[PDB]
RNA sequence: AGGCUUGUAGCUCAGGUGGUUAGAGCGCACCCCUGAUAAGGGUGAGGUCGGUGGUUCAAGUCCACUCAGGCCU
């Protein structure tokens, strides 16, 4: 098997991979999800509402387009990169899957 | 002389209101929540239990689990209540207080795993209670029992075809565990006769998977408001050889669509009602669907979620 | 073939059924909360506006106005709602933010009087309302209106009489109005002759102004939490000459019994409901009643009442 | 005059055998957070691939000639 090297893209979709796993994928933001998607309410500190379905719709599409980058190369740091990414999509889908049924 | 011997029995005939300010007058919505807990899924928790009695499997002794957070629970509830059955939901810990308090009050016992994981560390955590004990628990499985459809096959079939008089052209219901839509579709296809019923799936926008499962796509799930349907698979129940259209819904149109169906036809109706209200009316833009008779489920009413965003100010 | 023309049309037909936990099992109950508004007052909030059609006061171009904030309020939304008609509720500010959310989802319009006052300030301000345009407001006045135990007759009374198959003898119902207990009376002892019927009628102890009534003595109401029932007073709607026994319901005895409707039994009960039970329970202590078809009326759903002192669990 | 070489988003730049149209860093707009600033994160906008022709199933990539800069001359 011939070992490859990363584009400009692919080193980018890297970062943003575990980049966006320690900061937007907290257990916080599941959580905010769960009560967001039947309504009861998370308020801000003196009014409005944080709007965690859509950090989380934002989070899906970063996620799966930034696997779709690392997804038939055959650099091992960029294959282990697209485990935590599948991996990550699977710890959100997990938690949304027949709920509210 | 009808006398019902328990409230699990007095499931079913509801009444088939049309629609007169919604539409052109052809929108026939039958209302779910004319049930013993005001929901479709009534159904189902009677017969899932009716047909666990029949195969012999829930005898004196065993106890009822099944993870669920949403109408199930409340219908597994009430008929463990008055069949006389022991009952285990489990649940994630985001739920509400108030709404612990409907089932603890109807005789269930709560089992609150962490939020983190969702469904999956409740549907996890139930097999930890079947494999305590497997003789003693029993567990119901909605999305691929097929007492699910089937009860929709024997009650809620018939009797939009006796009122309708064999006048339904276009049939349309949201699909969360797909036995409304399937057992429907059966009765009215298959043992009628009636192959050009069009039977129409409604689904989130942002949770399209029935139209990537009929496109050939990957499934892409995400989060979403409408609750009820939306599961983010596609069930066991849900028969894709019978779904003949699916028309996805956005959030802010299926909550609107709800306040309307409460303030201008007196229906009171959750976000899930609104959002197949709305695909009826998506369909009427459609000048072929103009001389169609629409029957629309409207699965819940309004009442129980009072404390969400449907209600604003 | 039968399509609803609206969702008032949709009253009625509420099963009867066999309570096999609470009693020796001859308690028959009547499970109202399968209304279109969930409650008993469908009926009643649909007729009042039919009739009111009928005697050419509800045109089209006229209001709605009436001073009641509970279950009766939500019935009067619903029917406007599914007809056309334009509602206006006064009621107290010290109500909840929950019930006036579900009245403004229905399209009413709500006036909140002076906490002070309380009910009777929603009273005069109802009054103040129709006093400006005569022509174009309305009152219903349920604790007056002959429709509201008209219904009874034409819906409730027939519905315990062909369910039964004429073999009910004791018919327990809460007085609130006095329309339920009424017109089921009215139907079995005047219509399909059965004097030997007992209807008896369930009041709060703190407040038992129908037992003063029927004693001769001064009229003292009192505060409860048997919501739903106790208007305070002997209502226009309640003819006396029906009633045979009068049952004093504890407000815990009817939290408990409701509990223990929910628990045992699976019907989401209110308040009421429980308080309707618990004097079959205590009318079932003489052994002259326990070969007896004791028929129950359960008024309301627990769901609405969710936030009370109901639930006083976790 | 010859042999070469630079030209890709507002700036600096990668672009592997001719295959997602075309991508990164800084900067612009929005969102989380920092009482606030910096730091740090995410999403989006921005492209006659110098110009014109040829070839190929397909050209930013391969050729032919020009336009502007640097090298010995
Ligand atoms: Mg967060
Ligand atoms: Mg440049």
């Amino acid at each position: 098997k011939t070992v490859d090297k990363l584009n400009q893209k692919q080193e980018s979709a890297i970062k943003k991979i575990d980049n966006t796993i320690k900061n937007a994928l907290k257990d916080h933001d599941i959580i905010g999800t769960l009560k967001d998607m039947d309504g009861k309410p998370v308020p801000k500190e003196n009014g409005g509402y944080w709007d965690a379905m859509q950090e989380m719709q934002n989070t899906l599409r970063g996620l799966r387009n930034h696997a779709d980058t690392l997804k038939n190369v055959n650099n091992p740091e960029a294959q282990a990169a697209y485990g935590r990414a599948t991996d990550a999509i699977n710890k959100i889908e997990s938690a949304l899957k027949g709920y509210g049924i | 002389s009808k006398i019902f011997e328990d409230n699990s029995l007095t499931i079913g005939h509801t009444p088939l209101v049309r629609l007169n300010r919604i539409g052109n007058g052809r929108i026939l919505a039958k209302v779910e929540s004319r049930n013993p807990s005001f929901s479709v899924k009534c159904r189902i928790g009677a017969n899932m239990i009716w047909d666990a009695e029949k195969r012999g499997v829930l005898k004196p002794g065993v106890e009822l689990v099944e993870p669920t957070s949403g109408n199930t629970g409340i219908a597994l509830a009430y008929v463990a209540a008055a069949r006389g059955y022991k009952l285990t939901l489990t649940m994630p810990e985001t739920m509400s207080i108030e709404r612990r308090k409907l089932l603890k009050a109807l005789g269930a016992n709560l089992v609150l795993t962490e939020g983190a994981k969702g469904m999956k560390g409740a549907i996890q955590k139930a097999e930890e209670i079947v494999a305590s004990n497997p003789e003693k628990y029993l567990l119901l499985q909605q999305f691929s029992n097929p007492a699910n459809p089937e009860i929709h096959e024997k009650t809620t079939g018939p009797e939009i075809w006796e009122d309708t008089d064999g006048q339904v052209d276009v049939f349309i219901a949201g699909v969360g565990t797909g036995g409304t839509l399937t057992g429907v579709s059966r009765y009215i296809k298959g043992t009628k006769g009636k192959t050009d019923l069009i039977s129409v799936a409604v689904e989130p926008t942002d949770s399209p998977v029935i139209a990537q499962a009929l496109a050939g796509e990957e499934i892409k799930p995400g989060p979403h408001k409408i609750q009820g349907i939306g599961a983010g698979f596609i069930p066991a129940n849900l028969d894709l050889k019978l779904v003949d259209k699916v028309i996805g819904i956005t959030n802010e149109e299926a909550i609107s669509t709800a306040r309307r169906l409460m303030e201008e036809e007196g229906i009171l109706a959750g976000i899930s009602s609104g959002a197949a209200v709305a695909a009826a009316l998506k369909l009427q833009e459609d000048e072929s669907f103009t001389n169609k008779n629409i029957v629309v489920i409207l699965p819940s009413s309004g009442e129980r979620y009072l404390s969400t965003a449907l209600f604003a100010d």
